[PDB]
C-alpha cells in the first residue's frame, strides 16, 4: 500500500498568522484530499483535487502541489480553525489516511 | 437530503461477534457504493471495506479478509457489517460513508454519526 | 444438384440449429423468467457469434477423426468408413467458410452503438465514485494472448484452403501436398483449441456458469478436439 | 489492345464515381461552409469516400441483372440488336467490379473506431453527459437498427464472396450447366435483395425527415436503391 | 521439399528475428532498466505488429531491385540470375505478410487496455475541467495514412490475384507485363508514402533515440526510396 506522512506534528501558532501543512506521500499519486475533524464529530470534507474548495468553505483555505508534495495553506487564523487535519489519497485500492496534524495556540 | 443513520453503542467480551447497521435515506440505496471505515483512539483512520448494494460485489481489506463481512437489505435500505473474533484492540468507532458528484458544483462526502464498539 | 455436398451440409444444419435454441435458452429466456429483463437485442449479433465458432471447430475435428480410427482397426473396410473419408474436403471447406464468417463477425464489435452507450455509462459511474485508476492486470494478458493465436490459426486455414484450388493442386508431387494437407491442418486445429481454451480464463471453476443444470458452451466446444489431439499424440509417440 | 472487354465496364463506373463525389462534397462540406461557417474538410479521405463505393457496387449489381429482365419482357410482350448483345456480354466484368468495390467498401467501413476523431468525440460526449447530471444514455431502436443492418450486410458480402469464388476458370470448368446456372442466378438475386434490404434498414426514420433535403436535393440513400427495387419488382411480377 | 521456397523463407526468418530483437530491446528493456515499469503486456500484439510491416515492405522492395541493377550494368552473372528467379516467391510472401499486418492492425480498438485508457482519460478530463479535446493535425494524419494503406493493400491483393496459374494463361504478354510491373510499382510507392505519412513530426524529435539508435520507421523506408529514386533517374536521365 501507499503510506502518507504529514511533516509537522503540531503548530503552536498565533491566532492570526498563516499556517502551512504538508502531506508527503511515498508513491506517484495524482490528486490529494484534505479533511478536518473537531472533537466529538465525524471528519468533514474540506478540499478535493488539491485546488477545489467544498461548498460553504471560506476562502482562507487553499491547496497546492504535484508529484508527491501536497501543501495546505491557511491565510488567516480565526478562532474557529483549531482542529485536526487529515489527508487522503484515492489511487491505490487501500485508501490510506494521514496521521493527523493538531493545531493549537 | 441524503442521510445515514447507524445503531447505538455496543459492549462485548473477547471471542464474541458484533453486528452494526447503517440505513441510508434520501437516494436509491441499490446504486451507489458504501464504504466502512474505522477509527481507534489515538490512531489514524483505517479503511475497512466497501460494498455495492443490490448486487454481489464486495471489496475487503487484506488484514480483515476472513473475519469481517458485509450484507445488504434493499427492502429496508440497510447495510450490515459483521465482525468476529473480537480482541482487546477492536474497540473503536465505525462509520459508513458515501461519495457523490454534482455537475457545476463538485464533490461531496457524507458520513454516518458513528457506532462505538467496546470490549472488556 | 451437387451430389457430393448433400451429406456435410445437412450436418452443418444440425450443429447450427441445436446451438441456437441452446444459446437462446441461456441468454434470453432465463433472464426473462427470473429477474425480468428484456435482453432481446442480442439475437442479431451476439447470439449468432456463438454459433459460427462451434460449427467451424466441430467440422474441423471430423476431418481427422476417421484418420485415428483407420490406424486402430488396422492394428486390431465398411461402406460407412469410406463414405466418411470421401467428404473431408467438403468438411474442411465448410470449416474455413464458417471460420472466416466468425472472424468477420468478431472484428465488428466496437463499431456498434451499444458499446458506445456502455462506455459512456461506465465513465459516468467511475466519475461518480472517485476512483482514479480502473486498470486491471490479468484481463489485459488474457485478451491479448488468444487474439493473436486465433489470427495465426485463421492464416494457416486460409493457406491450406488456397492450396486446395484444382489448378494449384496439379503442380505438386503429392509429398508437398500431403505435408501441407496434414501437418498444417493439425497445427491449425491445435491453435484453435488453445485459443478456445485461453478464451475461458477462470470460468472453469465458476458456479454461476451453470444456469439451471446446463454447462457453458466453451466446455462442449472443445470436447472432441481434445480427444482427437490426445489420440494423435499417443499415435505419434 | 489491352483488355478489350474491360474497356466499357471501367468507362461506366468511373463516371458514376465522379457523379457521386462532387455530389457528396456539395452536401457535407460546401453547405456547412456557406451558412454557419464551419470547415469540415477532414471528412474527405474516409467519410466522403465511403459514400461512393457502395453506390457504385449496387449500381453495377443492378446493371448485371437488368438485361435479363429486358430480354424476357421483349420476348413475351411483342433476334437482339448489338447493344443488347454487348450488355449480355459485359455482365461478368460488371459483377467482378461490383465485388471488388463491395470488398473495398467493407474494408473502409470496418475501420471507423480506429481514428482519433472518434476518441475525441467520445471524450467530449462523456464530459457533456457528466456536466448535465444524466444517468442513462441508452436508446433501443437505434441499437436494433445497427445490429440488423450490420448482420444483413455481412451476410450479403459473404454471398457475394462465394459467387465470386465460383468464377475461377479452373473451378468453373468443373461443374455441369445446371449447377453453374443455379449458382450464378439464385445466389446473385439473393445477394442483391440482401444488399437492398441492408441499405433500406440503414435509413431508420430519415425517410420522413425534411432536414435531409439540404437545399432541394434528395439524400443519397434514395438514389442508391432506385434501380434494385425496380429490378426486384419486375422479377417478382414475372415470377407470378 | 519446395526447392524454390528456401531462400525467401530464410531471408524472411532472419529479418523477422532481427526486427523482433530490436523492437523488444527498444520498447521493453529500456523502460525496465531506468524508471522501472513492467510494460510486459505489449509483446503479443504491440510488438508483433512492428515486425510484420517491415518484413512485408522489405521483400516487396527486393522484387524490383534486380531489375534496376540490370539496367545500370547494361547502360548475366550467376548471382543476378539466382536473384531474378525468386521474385514471384518474394512477392507472394510480401502479400501474405501485408494481409497479416492489416488484420492485426484492424483489431486495436477491441482490447481492454484501450477501454481502461479511455475511462482514465475521461476521468482526468472531468477532473481538469477541460471542455474541448479536439486536435486537427492528428486527425488529418490518421485519415490520410489509413486511406493510403487501404488503397495499397487493395492493389497488392489484385496483383496477387493475377498470379493464379489458370488465370495467367488467359493473358497475353503485354497485359501480364503491365499488371506485374506498373501496378506493383504503384503499390510500392503507395506503401512507402503511407509509411512516411505515419511519422508526422517524429523526424525532428530527440527522444526517439532510445540510446543512440534511430526508430524503426527510419530503417523501414531506406531501400524503397533508393529503388524509386533509381527508377525515376532511369526513366528521365
Ligand atoms: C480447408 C481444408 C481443405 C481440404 N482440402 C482437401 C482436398 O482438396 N483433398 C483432400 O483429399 N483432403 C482435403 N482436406 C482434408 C485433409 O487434407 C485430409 O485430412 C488429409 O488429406 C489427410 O489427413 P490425415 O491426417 O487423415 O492423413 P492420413 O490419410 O491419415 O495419412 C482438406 C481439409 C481442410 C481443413
Ligand atoms: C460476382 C459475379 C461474377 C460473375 N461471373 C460470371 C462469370 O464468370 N461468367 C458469366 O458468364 N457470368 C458471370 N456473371 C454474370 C451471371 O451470369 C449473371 O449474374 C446471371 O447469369 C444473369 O442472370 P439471368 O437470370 O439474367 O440469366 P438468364 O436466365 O440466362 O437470362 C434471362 C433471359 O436471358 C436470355 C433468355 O431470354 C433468358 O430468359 C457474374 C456475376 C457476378 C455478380
Ligand atoms: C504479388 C506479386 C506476385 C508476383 N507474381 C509473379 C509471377 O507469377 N511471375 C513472375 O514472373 N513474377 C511475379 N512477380 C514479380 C514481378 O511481378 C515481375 O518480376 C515483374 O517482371 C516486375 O519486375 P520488373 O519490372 O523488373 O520486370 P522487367 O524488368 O520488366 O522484366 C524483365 C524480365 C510478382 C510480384 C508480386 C509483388
Ligand atoms: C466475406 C465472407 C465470406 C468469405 C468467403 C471465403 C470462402 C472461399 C471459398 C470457400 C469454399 C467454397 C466452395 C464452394 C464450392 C464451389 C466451388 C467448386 O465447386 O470447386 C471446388 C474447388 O475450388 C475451391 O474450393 C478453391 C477454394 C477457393 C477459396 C479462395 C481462397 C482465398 C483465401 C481468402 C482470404 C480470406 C481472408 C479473410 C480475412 C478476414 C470443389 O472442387 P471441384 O471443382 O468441384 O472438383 C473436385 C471434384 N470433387 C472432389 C469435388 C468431387
Ligand atoms: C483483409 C483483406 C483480405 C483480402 C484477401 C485477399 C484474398 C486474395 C485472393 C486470392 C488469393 C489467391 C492466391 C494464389 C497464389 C498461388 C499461386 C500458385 O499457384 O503458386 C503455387 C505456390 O504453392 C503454394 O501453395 C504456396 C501458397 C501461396 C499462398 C501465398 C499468398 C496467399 C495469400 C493468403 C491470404 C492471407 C490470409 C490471412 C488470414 C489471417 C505454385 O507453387 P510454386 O512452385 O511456388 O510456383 C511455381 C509453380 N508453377 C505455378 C509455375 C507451376
Ligand atoms: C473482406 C475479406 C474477405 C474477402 C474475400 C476475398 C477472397 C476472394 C476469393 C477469390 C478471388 C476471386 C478471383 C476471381 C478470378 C478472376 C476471374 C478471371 O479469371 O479473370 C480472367 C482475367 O483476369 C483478370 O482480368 C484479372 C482479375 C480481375 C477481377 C477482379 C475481381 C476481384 C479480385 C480480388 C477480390 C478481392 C479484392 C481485395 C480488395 C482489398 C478472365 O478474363 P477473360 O478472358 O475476359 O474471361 C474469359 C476467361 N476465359 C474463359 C477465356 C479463360
Ligand atoms: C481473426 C480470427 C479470429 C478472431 C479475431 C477471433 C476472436 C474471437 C472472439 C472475440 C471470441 C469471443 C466470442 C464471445 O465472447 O462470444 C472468440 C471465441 C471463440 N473462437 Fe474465435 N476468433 C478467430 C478465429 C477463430 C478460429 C480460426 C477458430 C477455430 C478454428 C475459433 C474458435 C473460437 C471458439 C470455439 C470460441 C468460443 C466461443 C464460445 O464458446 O462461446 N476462432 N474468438
Ligand atoms: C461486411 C460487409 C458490410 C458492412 C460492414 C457494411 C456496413 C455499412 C455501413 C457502416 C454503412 C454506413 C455508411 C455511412 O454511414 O456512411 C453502410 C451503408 C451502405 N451499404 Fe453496407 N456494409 C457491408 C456490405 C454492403 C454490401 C455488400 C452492399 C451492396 C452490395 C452494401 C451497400 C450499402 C449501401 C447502398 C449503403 C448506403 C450508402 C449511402 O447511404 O450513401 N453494403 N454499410
Ligand atoms: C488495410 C491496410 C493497412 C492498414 C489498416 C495499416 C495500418 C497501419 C497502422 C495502424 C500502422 C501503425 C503501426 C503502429 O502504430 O505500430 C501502420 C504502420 C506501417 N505500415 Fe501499415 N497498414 C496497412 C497496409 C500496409 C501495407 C500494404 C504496407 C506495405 C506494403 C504497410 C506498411 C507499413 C509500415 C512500414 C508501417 C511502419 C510501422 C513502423 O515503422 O513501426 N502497411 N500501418
Amino acid at each position: 500500500e501507499i503510506v502518507l506522512t504529514q511533516s509537522p506534528a503540531t503548530l503552536s501558532l498565533s491566532p492570526g498568522e498563516r499556517a502551512t501543512l504538508s502531506c508527503r506521500a511515498s508513491s506517484s499519486v495524482s490528486y490529494m484530499h484534505w479533511f478536518q475533524q473537531k472533537p466529538g464529530q465525524a471528519p468533514r470534507l474540506l478540499i478535493y483535487s488539491t485546488s477545489n474548495l467544498a461548498s460553504g468553505i471560506p476562502a482562507r483555505f487553499s491547496g497546492s502541489g504535484s508529484g508527491t508534495d501536497y501543501t495546505l495553506t491557511i491565510s488567516s487564523l480565526e478562532p474557529e480553525d483549531f482542529a485536526v487535519y487529515y489527508c487522503q489519497q484515492r489511487r491505490s485500492f487501500p485508501y490510506t489516511f494521514g496521521q493527523g496534524t493538531k493545531l493549537e495556540i | 437530503q441524503v442521510q445515514l443513520v447507524q445503531s447505538g453503542a455496543e459492549v462485548k467480551k473477547p471471542g464474541a461477534s458484533v453486528k452494526v447497521s447503517c440505513k441510508a435515506s434520501g437516494y436509491t440505496f441499490s446504486t451507489y457504493w458504501i464504504e466502512w471505515v474505522r477509527q481507534a483512539p489515538g490512531q489514524r483512520l483505517e479503511w475497512m471495506g466497501e460494498i455495492l448494494p443490490g448486487s454481489g460485489q464486495t471489496d475487503f481489506n487484506e488484514k480483515f479478509q476472513g473475519r469481517v463481512t458485509f450484507t445488504a437489505d434493499t427492502s429496508s435500505d440497510t447495510a450490515y457489517m459483521e465482525l468476529s473474533s473480537l480482541r482487546s484492540e477492536d474497540t473503536a468507532v465505525y462509520y459508513c460513508t458515501r461519495w457523490g458528484y454534482y455537475g457545476t458544483r463538485g464533490y461531496f462526502n457524507v458520513w454516518g454519526q458513528g457506532t462505538l464498539v467496546t470490549v472488556s | 444438384l451437387f451430389p457430393q455436398w448433400h451429406l456435410p451440409i445437412k450436418i452443418a444444419a444440425i450443429i447450427a440449429s441445436l446451438t441456437f435454441l441452446y444459446t437462446l435458452l441461456r441468454e434470453v429466456i432465463h433472464p426473462l423468467a427470473t429477474s425480468h429483463q428484456q435482453y432481446f437485442y442480442k439475437i442479431p449479433i451476439l447470439v449468432i457469434n456463438k454459433v459460427l465458432p462451434m460449427v467451424s471447430i466441430t467440422l474441423l475435428a471430423l476431418v481427422y477423426l476417421p484418420g485415428v480410427i483407420a490406424a486402430i482397426v488396422q492394428l486390431h473396410f465398411p461402406h460407412w468408413l469410406d463414405k466418411w473419408m470421401l467428404t473431408r474436403k467438403q468438411f474442411g471447406l465448410l470449416s474455413f467458410f464458417f471460420a472466416v464468417l466468425h472472424a468477420i463477425y468478431s472484428l465488428s464489435y466496437p463499431m456498434r452503438r451499444s458499446y458506445r452507450y456502455k462506455l459512456l455509462n461506465w465513465a459516468y459511474q467511475q466519475v461518480q465514485q472517485n476512483k482514479e485508476d480502473a486498470w486491471i492486470e490479468h484481463d489485459v494478458w488474457r485478451m491479448e494472448i488468444y487474439v493473436s493465436l486465433g489470427i495465426v490459426g485463421l492464416a494457416i486455414l486460409a493457406l491450406l484452403a488456397v492450396t486446395s484450388i484444382p489448378s494449384v493442386s496439379d503442380s505438386l508431387t503429392w509429398r508437398e501436398f500431403h505435408y501441407i494437407q496434414s501437418k498444417l491442418g493439425i497445427v491449425s486445429l491445435l491453435l484453435g483449441t488453445i485459443h478456445a481454451l485461453i478464451f475461458a480464463w477462470n470460468k472453469w471453476i465458476d458456479i454461476k456458469q451453470f444456469v439451471w443444470y446446463t454447462p457453458p458452451t466453451f466446455m462442449i466446444a472443445v470436447f472432441l478436439p481434445i480427444v482427437v489431439l490426445i489420440f494423435k499424440s499417443i499415435l505419434f509417440l
